[PDB]
């Protein structure tokens, strides 16, 4: 039941170590029934601003006049 | 183009010729409540075209000294025809809604509004007793309320008002006017445009709720650029706002709510 | 049983850690989700969003709906400032309380480009050229028409699209830039001029304001959280 | 928590297009990159937004609650739980209208002797118990609730490491509401004012209940005070339609507001 | 040995946690089991039997066998209530002391359908036709017949028939409701009201009584589970 | 001898971890012989209420006459 | 609409089908049939009375 990872390696070792091999994966295993008990993993995902930046109805584009 | 649109709604129809696009807030049109996210479960009422039309609220008048207006929903529709009827008759209730200002003047003419549309639009009260606001003041109907220039704490103790102190830059909530762009908006700059068109979708921590005691959605609209004209110090040019509730749907029917008032 | 051996480190509470702990309250039966409209999965969204400047910080105007009016008139062609701004995005009076300000002060880095968008208020009567400008940090602070047209600039005519937005380009040397005032990673200077003047007709105002709006491009981050300094907490 | 895009060089332009105009009254934000208005050269992007997801934001223990007891009815606490006690965390939640995560909850436990020369005392031992809206409250130190048949108990020893435990998702909404724009109630037609008022924004009189925590040893005449700091972190978190952050100083549980409502200094028009 | 981290919640006792641990009395030779009739698997299964409600807690009934009974007579149609309630199935006092009500104050959460059914205990020779109501919350609580009967109802004929049970649905805004009175999570009222009127020939007796039944339907489900207030210990 | 389960995720983390993979899974292994020093597993099941709710000789059915 | 061409304005033509007590302002119009007018370019604005009768035919 172990979840292995990659890292995002940030500074460098000397070493290939560095740069590949499970040297820059990590490992998981959740020990608790409950969802709750878990960790945030923090694999996660972003979006399109759009329902903020521009819920207009009729979409337009920025080269083309905005009062049309 | 950008600028022509036709809305109908039942036996209601708005034209314009000064348009800005129109803003569909969080970009979600208003739906009904779907199966797997239903919860009371006996049949709902959908009014269809008695309750989703356009109604009329009273129009209010710019002037150069304006602070700003605000409104509550489904508050400043409960006395509206047969959406009233029906938010009263039933315990639960859910309706989305397309908000049309209006505000025409001239070429002449110069001043912005912002409309703004926020959900669980919260506002401060005016004593030093924390959530003192009374139900019949935080819910004025279709007249609605106003902002205020500053704060002004109410004092008497034998016969305490309890009711909103909104003041204008504090976004009539402690935070400031500026940053309430993250709402849905429109802006109505008189040389530009006649009016803002919003849809709103239900939005709630919950798939249906208590319309008498609970509101959605908040109408502010306040001066971002003050009304000036030719050299009129004096000049006035009225705002009418125009709602209509979409995809209504009412569940828990039982004889009708009389709530208390003034 | 299994010999272990304990680590530098054990037994100590770091606030920023990540592990697994027992659950309180087992087999509790949690409520699903609904799909509430306007979900948000990154802060850097928000930062997005044009958010009302409050550029007008003089006594009697700061603190009312007047901070955010920058007026305007029809007077005779002039080559000074118009409005004059730093590019401290965290910092800046002026810039320290919009929306993207406010996200700034929770991180201690910054890097990225902004843009800033006017809108005339003016009557439709009413036109006028103006240059908005951005110059790069190092020389000395526009002062004049003629230093600012130097830089980065954009000449914006008035008409029927109200609006003209000004695009700040990263131009740094660090690769990130610091949320609080210091030289060493200062960003430069805004200002804007009237290019023409101006004009409107008679029996049309002859005043107007403008206003301004700030937000973040897609290129935009920021790093290494930290505490705000715009909240307390008194006893 | 990805990746921005590369700049692409842009050249010189003389066209009829025109991103540089727009109109914010449609209530759009105009989305330009920087080779929309000058020149640019193809930089390619290695910054990453991985540290400002709502997760990595959020991610952190902020202390909502100093809970004390003084073991010489004191000898026992009762915290009414709550996020609106303390400031920092309560600000940056309020970014957003509603919220849900799970909660993982770690207690610093702190206690001294009141009296530098006076007192000895046997390692203490806390009981944090759970009271869920509804269940029975402790009236003395010892009476029957503490038998915790039902509810959760922590028991902490003094000196271990911070106790902690994880709290799931507990709404009775399909979601946490940091904002309610309404009333617990109705007032009817024809019922005295004393009938059907309600705190304006308030829903549940009670919550999530709360936590009553006592020093199981037998309390000796020496002078001890005791202290738990609560501190919670959200996980897995998921929120939902952002709002300005507070400007001005807190006022309560509501949005009420009372004294620093000047929030801005001065500063020139055209001073840089 | 193997290098180890103590993480915050190491030497702690959760009174609610699952952990495994060494047996004091090893190899012991367990007594199999039997098929003894009657094994239960859920709580739920409890609440979803019929028990008797104590509807008449009057001074001089409460607290004894009358606190069952709820008496009719054929006296000449009115429209006023038989009897009222709360939809507070673990905190009204006629519903709180039930099986359904003593399981949901171990809990802190309730939702689900409920129904209630009524017996008539008359002679055979006695009719008479009664409406049941529910009336979901947020309006002024039913006083009269014509009040009731805009709401859910069932209009019971009396006959060979003897019970009616009436369906209280679930009609709430919340997904779970609070085991405590709460206005937030009020649940409406229920009540009795004669539709025509209980009609006995001669040498038949006037009076007589109706008991009333609560039970739990099959969508029924409670959470979180907490102490009770039901019993309690001194000393 | 390690034990793989599923556990019922509630409350979501904006990661595809958590609608999937092992991070939704947790692992048990037992240390003691006996099988009273086991936890308790808590993948327990549910049964008819029928013995109690209807311990009735001749089966009715709801629609149908009780009293026949 | 004749006026000048610097004149604008939003007017509300309605139609109330037979009943009730015929409007008297505009908060009774608005509950029935209506267009809203919104003056511009376009010099005029049409109005449709839906046929909402009860006989087939009406007398003249
Ligand atoms: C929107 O932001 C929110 C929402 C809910 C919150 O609290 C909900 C809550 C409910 C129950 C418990 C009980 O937790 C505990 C248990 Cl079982 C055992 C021991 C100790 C604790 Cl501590 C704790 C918190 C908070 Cl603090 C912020």
């Amino acid at each position: 039941g172990a979840q292995v990872s990659s890292q995002k390696v940030g500074a460098h070792e000397n070493s290939n170590r560095a740069y590949g091999g499970s040297t820059i994966n990590y490992t998981t295993i959740n020990y608790y029934r409950d969802s709750a008990s878990n960790a945030a993993s923090k694999q996660d995902f972003a979006q399109d601003p759009s329902k903020f930046t521009e819920p207009i109805k009729d979409v337009l584009i920025k080269t083309a006049p905005t009062l049309n | 183009s950008v600028r022509v649109m036709q809305l109908t709604l039942g036996n209601s129809t708005i034209t314009t010729q000064e348009a800005a696009n129109s803003v569909v807030a969080y970009g979600r049109w208003p739906e009904y409540i779907k199966d797997s996210e239903a919860n009371p479960v006996d049949q709902p009422t959908e009014p269809d075209v008695a309750a989703c039309r356009f109604y009329t609220l009273d129009t209010v008048t710019w002037r150069k000294e304006s602070r700003g207006w605000w409104w509550k929903l489904p508050d400043a529709l409960k006395d509206m025809g047969l959406f009233g009827q029906n938010m009263f008759y039933h315990y639960l209730g859910r309706a989305g809604y397309t908000v049309h200002v209006q505000c025409n003047a001239s070429k002449f003419h110069q001043g912005a509004l912002g409309v703004f549309a926020v959900p669980e639009m919260c506002l401060a009260g005016d004593s030093t007793t924390h959530m003192f606001t009374k139900y019949e003041n935080a819910n004025p109907g279709e007249k609605g309320g106003e902002f205020k220039g500053s704060f002004t704490l109410d004092t008497n103790a034998t016969n305490p008002a309890r009711n909103f102190c909104p003041v204008d830059y504090l976004f009539g909530s402690g935070v400031l006017a500026g940053n309430a762009f993250v709402y849905p908006h429109q802006i109505i700059n008189l040389r530009t445009n006649n009016c803002a068109t919003l849809v709103l979708p239900y939005v709630n921590s919950l798939s249906i709720d208590s319309m008498t005691k609970h509101n959605n959605w908040g109408i502010a609209i306040l001066p971002l650029a003050p009304l000036d004209f030719a050299t009129e110090s004096s000049t006035e040019i009225p705002i009418t706002l125009t709602i209509a509730p979409m995809c209504c749907e009412f569940n828990g029917l039982r004889n009708i709510t009389v709530p208390r008032t003034q | 049983g299994l010999p272990v051996l304990n680590t530098p480190g054990s037994n100590q509470y770091l606030t920023a850690d990540n592990y697994q702990s027992p659950c309180a309250i087992p087999e509790f039966d949690v409520t699903p989700p609904i799909d509430i409209p306007g979900e948000v999965r990154n802060m850097m969204e928000l930062a997005e969003i044009d958010t009302m400047i409050p550029l007008n910080l003089t006594n009697q105007r700061k603190n009312t709906m007047d901070m955010y009016r920058v007026e305007l008139n029809d007077a005779a062609h002039s080559d000074t400032p118009i409005l004059c701004l730093s590019l401290s995005p965290a910092s800046d009076p002026r810039l320290a309380h919009t929306m993207l300000g406010e996200i700034l002060n929770y991180y201690t880095h910054w890097a990225g480009s902004l843009k800033f968008t006017f809108l005339f208020c003016g009557s439709m009567m009413a036109t006028g050229k103006l240059l908005v400008s951005y110059a790069p940090p190092g020389a000395e602070a526009p002062k004049s028409r003629k230093e600012a047209m130097l830089g980065t600039h954009v000449i914006w005519d008035i008409g029927l699209q109200s609006s003209c937005t000004m695009v700040v380009p990263w131009i740094s040397n660090t690769t990130y830039r610091q949320t609080i005032n210091d030289s060493f990673t200062e960003g430069g200077y805004i200002s804007m001029f009237y290019q023409t003047r101006v004009v409107v007709p008679l029996s049309t105002p002859r005043k107007m304001d403008i206003l301004g709006f700030v937000s973040a491009c897609n290129d935009f981050s920021v790093r290494l959280l930290r505490d705000t300094t715009h909240i307390s907490q008194e006893a | 928590a990805n990746n921005l895009p590369d700049t692409q060089s842009s050249g010189p332009a003389h066209s009829k297009e025109t991103p540089a105009l727009t109109a914010v009254e449609t209530g759009a934000t105009n989305p330009l990159v920087p080779s929309d208005t000058v020149q640019t050269r193809h930089v390619i992007q290695k910054r990453t937004r991985s540290e400002s997801t709502v997760e990595s934001f959020f991610a952190r223990g902020a202390c909502v609650a100093i809970i004390e007891v003084d073991n010489d009815s004191k000898l026992f606490s009762v915290w009414k739980i709550t996020y609106k006690d303390t400031v920092q965390l309560r600000r940056k939640l309020e970014f957003f209208t509603y919220s849900r995560f799970d909660m993982e909850f770690t207690f610093v436990v702190t206690s001294n002797y009141t009296d530098a020369n006076n007192g000895h005392a046997l390692n203490q031992v806390y009981q944090i118990m759970y009271i869920p809206p509804g269940a029975p409250i402790p009236g003395k130190w010892n009476d029957y609730t503490w038998q915790t048949s039902s509810n959760p108990s922590v028991f902490y020893t003094y000196g271990a490491p911070p106790a902690r435990i994880s709290v799931p998702y507990v709404g009775i909404a399909n979601a946490y509401s940091h904002f309610y724009d309404g009333f617990a109630k109705v007032p009817l037609a024809g019922q005295a004012s004393t009938e059907g008022d309600s705190l304006y924004g308030a829903a549940s009189l009670n919550d999530f209940g709360s936590l009553a925590v006592r020093v199981v040893n037998d309390h000796n005449p020496t002078k001890l005070t005791s202290k738990i700091r609560v501190y919670m972190k959200p996980k897995h978190v998921r929120v939902w339609c952002p709002r300005p952050p507070r400007a001005v100083p807190y006022y309560g549980p509501g949005v009420d507001y009372k004294d620093g409502l000047a929030p801005l200094p001065g500063k020139g028009l055209t001073t840089y």
